[PDB]
């Protein structure tokens, strides 16, 4: 038994996103669906509930009258409907099995991964990849650290490879900043031995999934 | 409804940690508790103070006392450092109001020295008429940071971009910190620092652009 | 409502068990019952033989009402329950336990 | 605090009615479907004692005349039928509430006589008479009702069974002798017991066969009586007593000396102050004739203070009595 | 022609006793087996009649549900089941039938047995009472009534007032966990304490007024819903005049006279002094001693030392003198002494 969802999202202010949560591995009949929300580095708050046996749903001051709550009894899957969406609303969307009762409100034990919803103003624009060169060489004994300088990129997620995944010796990859202008900024860095100096030439791989845009940058030094 | 439980609990390794949720008449309400780890879904621990369910460890169970009620986790092991929210139902304005969230702050490892480096932007970039300073911080303890900009060893506040330190791999915390800035201003003063100080160590170095 | 009785019950029942208070009765053992849904007649006949300590009366008052026909507690299939000894303070933590489990499923009566 | 009225205060209701004692209440006590109330019965100088709890539950040891009921407002309590032994105060209580409160009282009692089926008594006198050995005595007996044919004529000796004289009130028992005999038709009759012997020293009761619950007489008692001359008359013990600390601590002393035994009352009792003779603070306390021997016994309480005796090395009480050829000397020293 | 009683029987409370008596020398089933009560401390009384015939049986009043008759025909033996006895019930209950020549003409109790004597174990829950009786207006008032056969913490105790005529009026009360309670009408001038050691709870007042007179029980309660069962006899109380004499009689020892100086036997006492008003209750050996005791009534004293009544008694014994002790009783101070003579 586990319940599953769709995945990511990334969204506009003023847009609307219907969410997914498929239940598999019990009589979803018998029970029915519930939504709460996680701000990322806030506490939880319940959302909503809704049944899958008469169609009943739920839901809390903060958000009474601006969601809107359906399932669909053929593939299990209920369908929380957002609409008007704030800056703040930015928050992972868990779903979770609960009772049926139209007057109590039980635990909550299975819990599907999530689906992570973004709202920001800024557009689906492709990265600015710059190399990262070491102005002072590497130290005496130590080993080095460079990496890509990924500046002005929407949305999220950007993986970052090294040599078309033929290094893997400390690699590092940092959360992505968010600046004033709304544009995500990310800078991983490979922990680079000092020993490949010159010799070894290191190239960046970056995929940026939103805008397909693959590009392999070198890097050398002054 | 309100519950107000403590944002932080700091236990030590090895003996019992405590974590009460302590507000109204809760102890008349059925009080469940949910566990959630950095980066994963939360998981439910104990229901109705004193049921577990199947897989979850032995070590765990539910206090209930009146006006208050605690959670009892002993042999503290740093595998389960997470956040507990205390849950309860209700009857007023929302039949779920979940807790404020608690910490718990194991001590895990003794305090870290970070590891901090800078780069100046890339010449590419000073082309293309931008400027952009990076600090990057990573490998200290616990999760806290200070982050501050001073080019020339005056504070700047303009352009100044720096979010919370993360998790990794060896347990230890990361930070990064971005300096938003225009080509004329990188070449005009002397020096750019980025200055991070981590429970009043003072760790900070310095670039300059008459040679990067 | 239905529910408004329930309530007043639970809230007595946490208001005279809670850690502030002494140790209920000091020591005077009570015999255990039969977790059945709807042990109140049970509750209170084996209550009923708590002598005093003036705390626990409000509790009898309300468990009275809600079986107002004091059946006598020869209705228990195994007299073993009333053989046991356990504590004020245990036996009533079960039943504010189990009367919490009812009254959110809904059983009120 | 609530306050509990009854109604009436007080009742007498003859036998074989129904009682009705209301209590009214100031307010509600009634509380989660049930209500507090109480009863009590107080008898003459008796404590009271729980009738019926929450005022519909009897009590174990009630008889089957108890009932109580009520909603939430009144309650009354009905014995029927009315007896006899059932006229007792009544006192309704609750304690509805963390300060209880007791009704107005309901005294209860039967009226114009009643009865209970002729409860026959007998109220004779004396209980010990004055009677030597070997004469007649006539003693006396009275009932309540009137009989006319029965009444019993039992004896019984101090600590044994007892024994019938006269039936029928005129007809001899079998085996009782013709030297005692009872007469009497009513309620006041008197026995006829001559020459009364060692075994005719016992005691005499009486009862009637008339209507149940046949009744039994009061009782009349002899033991021993009577006192010759030189054989009463003993030789008085003569006793002293030196003084007591717990007088001398506190300042003063009384001194006493004690005529234990002796015969007959007439003894002139004295003290000696250090030789010294006065009729001063000088009691004569006086007993009745001893019920073993009919001796006496006086002790004349000389109370006087520490300063008299601390000076007086001896205190010698002088009695002359008929017992005492010569005044023997009683007397202690320090 | 006779009937073989039973002996002594030892009852508890509530025991349903049953004791034997067995007829001989005639047909038992023939005569209405009566029975009556001796009660040799009040005199001659009745319990009721039987028939063993058909053993119908018409008791007396008291006695219709608390006694329980018995014939048995086929073994010659009449049970007397009484339940729930009282202690009135300790005597003597002889046997006997419904002896009667010519035709219920003369039917008489010629025929008496040993007498089967039954007497009701003593020992019950005790709700003694002790506190002075007559104290000065304006003083603090003191009762301690002692309970004994459990203990304190598991019971709970009432102060039930009743003004001489008048009705019951609830003064206070204490329960097994430490809380007091106080009617609304006295909750100031009225105070109550109990002490599980001792086994005895407190009551004090505060300016005793002349209306103050009146009897002080203290009863028990019992379960749920913690009615009143068990009831005490009270000790009286009286307030009409301020009465110097607050103190008992201080009692003198008068130790007997030496064993090597008395020609006969040897008599001890004590000088009672300093108590009023009269009489004052004063024993040997806590009564263990009758022979050769002599009371003299107390007369009122002389107007030099307050006129405080004397009363003198003295026991008398056979040399050496035994373990004698004082004991006193006086109810207008509720105070009890004890004391040891030494010649």
């Amino acid at each position: 038994v586990q319940l599953v969802q769709s995945g990511a999202e990334v969204k506009k202010p003023g847009a609307s996103v219907k969410v997914s949560c498929k239940a598999s591995g019990y009589t979803f009949t018998n029970y029915g669906l519930s939504w709460v929300r996680q701000a990322p580095g806030q506490g939880l708050e319940w959302m909503g509930w809704i049944s899958a046996n008469n169609g009943d749903t739920n839901y809390g001051q903060e958000f009474q009258g601006r969601v809107t709550m359906t399932t669909d009894t053929s593939t299990s899957t209920a369908y929380m409907e957002l609409r008007s969406l704030r800056s703040d609303d930015t928050a992972v969307y868990y779903c979770a099995r609960d009772s049926s009762s139209s007057w109590a409100r039980w635990f909550f034990d299975l819990w599907g991964r999530g689906t992570l919803v973004t709202v920001s103003s800024a557009s689906t624009k492709g990265p600015s990849v710059f190399p990262l060169a070491p102005s002072s060489k590497s130290t005496s004994g130590g080993t080095a650290a460079l990496g890509c300088l990924v500046k002005d990129y929407f949305p999220e997620p950007v993986t970052v490879s090294w040599n078309s995944g033929a290094l893997t010796s400390g690699v590092h990859t940092f959360p992505a900043v968010l600046q004033s202008s709304g544009l995500y900024s990310l800078s991983s860095v490979v922990t680079v031995p000092s020993s490949s100096l010159g010799t070894q030439t290191y190239i960046c791989n970056v995929n940026h999934k939103p805008s397909n845009t693959k590009v392999d940058k070198k890097v050398e030094p002054k | 409804y309100v519950l107000t439980q403590p944002p932080s609990v700091s236990v030590a390794p090895g003996k019992t940690a405590r974590i009460t949720c302590g507000g109204n008449i809760i102890g008349s309400k059925l009080v469940h508790w949910y566990q959630q780890k950095p980066g994963q879904a939360p998981v439910l621990v104990i229901y109705d103070d004193g049921d577990r369910p199947s897989g979850i460890p032995e070590r765990f169970s539910g206090s209930n006392s009146g006006n208050t009620a605690t959670l009892t986790i002993s042999r503290v092991e740093a595998g389960d450092e997470a956040d507990y929210y205390c849950q309860v139902w209700d009857t007023g304005s929302d039949p779920v109001v979940f807790g404020g969230g608690t910490k718990l702050t194991v001590l895990g490892q003794p305090k870290a020295a970070p590891s901090v480096t800078l780069f100046p932007p890339s010449s590419e970039e000073l082309q293309a008429n931008k400027a952009t300073l990076v600090c990057l911080i990573s490998d200290f303890y616990p999760g806290a940071v200070t982050v501050a900009w001073k080019a020339d060893s005056s504070p700047v506040k303009a352009g100044v971009e720096t979010t919370t330190p993360s998790k990794q791999s060896n347990n230890k915390y990361a930070a990064s910190s971005y300096l938003s800035l225009t080509p004329e201003q990188w070449k005009s003063h002397r020096s750019y620092s980025c200055q991070v100080t981590h429970e009043g160590s003072t760790v900070e170095k310095t670039v300059a652009p008459t040679e990067c | 409502p239905p529910s408004t009785a329930l309530r007043e019950l639970i809230e007595e029942l946490v208001n005279i068990t809670q850690n502030q208070k002494a140790p209920l009765c000091n020591g005077s053992m009570v015999w255990s019952i039969n977790l059945t849904a709807g042990m109140y007649c049970a509750a209170l006949e084996s209550l009923i033989n708590v002598s005093g300590c003036s705390a626990i009366e409000k509790t009898q008052r309300m468990l009275s009402g809600f079986c107002p026909h004091k059946v006598s507690a020869g209705q228990f299939s195994s007299l073993h329950v009333r053989d046991t000894k356990i504590e004020v303070a245990q036996f009533v933590k079960d039943l504010l336990l189990h009367l919490k489990k009812l009254f959110r499923e809904g059983q009120f009566n | 605090d609530i306050v509990l009225t009854q109604s009436p205060a007080s009742l007498a209701v003859s036998l074989g009615q129904r009682a009705t004692i209301s209590c009214r209440a100031s307010e509600s006590v009634d509380s989660y479907g049930q209500s507090y109330m109480h009863w009590y019965q107080q008898k003459a100088g008796q404590p009271p004692k729980l009738l019926i709890y929450l005022a519909s539950n009897l009590e174990s040891g009630v008889p089957a005349r108890f009932s109580g009921s009520g909603s939430r407002t009144d309650f009354t309590l009905t014995i029927d039928p009315v007896q006899a032994e059932d006229a007792a105060t009544y006192y309704c209580q609750q304690n509805a509430e963390d300060s209880r409160t007791f009704g107005g009282g309901t005294k209860l009692e039967i009226k114009g006589g009643g009865g209970g089926g002729g409860d026959i008594q007998m109220t004779q006198s004396p209980a010990s008479l004055s009677v030597s050995v070997g004469d007649t005595i006539t003693l006396t007996c009275h009932a309540s009702q009137n009989i006319d044919v029965w009444l019993s004529w039992f004896q019984q000796k101090p600590g044994n069974i007892p024994k019938l004289l006269i039936y029928k009130a005129s007809n001899l028992h079998t085996g009782v002798p013709s030297r005692f005999s009872g007469s009497g038709s009513g309620t006041g009759f008197t026995l006829t017991i001559s020459s009364l012997q060692p075994e005719d020293i016992a005691t005499y009761y009486c009862q009637q066969a008339h209507s149940y619950p046949f009744t039994f007489g009061g009782g009349t008692k002899l033991e021993i009586k009577g006192g010759g001359g030189g054989r009463t008359v003993a030789a008085p013990s003569v006793f002293i007593f030196p003084p007591s600390d717990e007088q001398l601590k506190s300042g003063t002393a009384s001194v006493v000396c004690l005529l234990n035994n002796f015969y007959p009352r007439e003894a002139k009792v004295q003290w000696k102050v250090d030789n010294a003779l006065q009729s001063g603070n000088s009691q004569e306390s006086v007993t009745e004739q001893d019920s073993k021997d009919s001796t006496y016994s006086l002790s004349s309480t000389l109370t006087l203070s520490k300063a008299d005796y601390e000076k007086h090395k001896v205190y010698a009480c002088e009695v002359t009595h008929q017992g005492l050829s010569s005044p023997v000397t009683k007397s202690f020293n320090r | 022609v006779q009937l073989q009683q039973s002996g002594p029987e030892l009852v508890k409370p509530g025991a349903s006793v049953k004791i034997s008596c067995k007829a001989s020398g005639y047909s038992f089933t023939s005569y209405w087996i009566h029975w009556i009560k001796q009660r040799p401390g009040q005199g001659l009384e009745w319990i009721g009649m039987i028939d063993p015939s058909d053993g119908e049986t018409r008791l007396n009043q008291r006695f219709q549900g608390r006694a329980t008759l018995t014939v048995d025909e086929s073994t010659s033996t009449a049970y007397m089941q009484l339940r729930s006895p009282t202690s009135e019930d300790s005597a003597v209950y002889y046997c006997t039938r419904l002896k009667e020549y010519g035709n219920y003409d003369s039917f008489y109790f010629d025929v008496w047995g040993a007498g089967t004597l039954v007497t009701v174990s003593s020992g019950e829950v005790q709700l003694k009472e002790s506190g002075p009786g007559l104290v000065a207006p304006g003083g603090s008032l003191s009762i301690t009534c002692t309970v004994s056969g459990f203990s304190l913490t598991d019971s709970s105790i009432n102060w039930v007032r009743q003004p001489p005529g008048k009705g019951l009026e609830w003064l206070g009360m204490i329960w097994g966990d430490g809380r007091i309670d106080y009617a609304d009408a006295l909750k100031s001038r009225l105070s109550i304490s109990k002490d599980s050691s001792k086994s005895q709870v407190f009551l004090e007042m505060t300016s005793l007024r002349t209306d103050d007179t009146a009897t002080y029980y203290c009863a028990r309660d019992g379960y749920f819903p913690y009615a009143m069962d068990f009831w005490g006899q009270g000790t009286s109380v009286t307030v009409s005049s301020g009465g110097a004499s607050t103190k008992g009689p201080s009692v003198f020892p008068l130790a007997p006279s030496s064993k090597s100086t008395s020609g006969g036997t040897a008599a001890l006492g004590c000088l009672v002094k300093d108590y009023f008003p009269e009489p004052v209750t004063v024993s040997w050996n806590s009564g263990a001693l009758t022979s050769g005791v002599h009371t003299f009534p107390a007369v009122l004293q002389s107007s030099g030392l307050y006129s405080l009544s004397s009363v003198v008694t003295v026991p008398s014994s056979s040399l050496g003198t035994q373990t004698y002790i004082c004991n006193v009783n006086h109810k207008p101070s509720n105070t009890k002494v004890d004391k040891k003579v030494e010649p």
